[PDB]
């Protein structure tokens, strides 16, 4: 550390890395649907929708 | 790709781009449009026709007004308004 910088730390990048990435589906399925009408539909409105 | 439209009434042409600035389709486009009101007139609009049908999302594609004059300062949206 130094007045110039304060932002300076071997270990500031890093943050509890723990497991790589994610395991898959550890917290989320992965259902996939086709786009049928009386099914499944994209929202009425749109943009704040995202 | 801006362009003047302003008077009492009126409509922006959708996708009015091969006459105005001609661009090919390839890469990704953007224009802006110009709404002047008679002496003493705010404005009201309604859309006729919208689809965004590229994406849902907009990090790419979108449609937006502004107020005030032509700046970053106040998204007035991006319904009628
Ligand atoms: C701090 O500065 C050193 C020397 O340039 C650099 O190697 C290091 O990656 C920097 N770390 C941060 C947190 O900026």
């Amino acid at each position: 550390w130094d007045p110039a910088s304060g932002l300076n730390m071997t270990e500031s990048q890093k943050g509890k890395p723990a497991n790589i990435t994610d395991s898959l589906s550890n917290r989320s399925l992965i259902v996939t649907t086709i786009l049928e009408e009386p099914y499944v539909l994209f929202k009425k409105s749109d943009k704040p929708l995202y | 790709c801006q362009f003047e439209l302003s008077g009492a009434d009126g409509i922006v042409r959708s996708s009015q781009v091969e006459q105005e600035e001609k661009t090919k389709p390839g890469q990704a486009v953007d224009c802006i449009w110009t709404i002047k009101a008679t002496p003493k007139a705010k404005i009201y609009l309604r859309f006729l026709d919208y689809q965004m049908e590229h994406s849902n999302e907009c990090k790419r594609n979108f449609v937006a007004v502004y107020d005030g004059s032509s700046a970053i300062e106040n998204l007035k949206a991006k319904n009628d308004v």
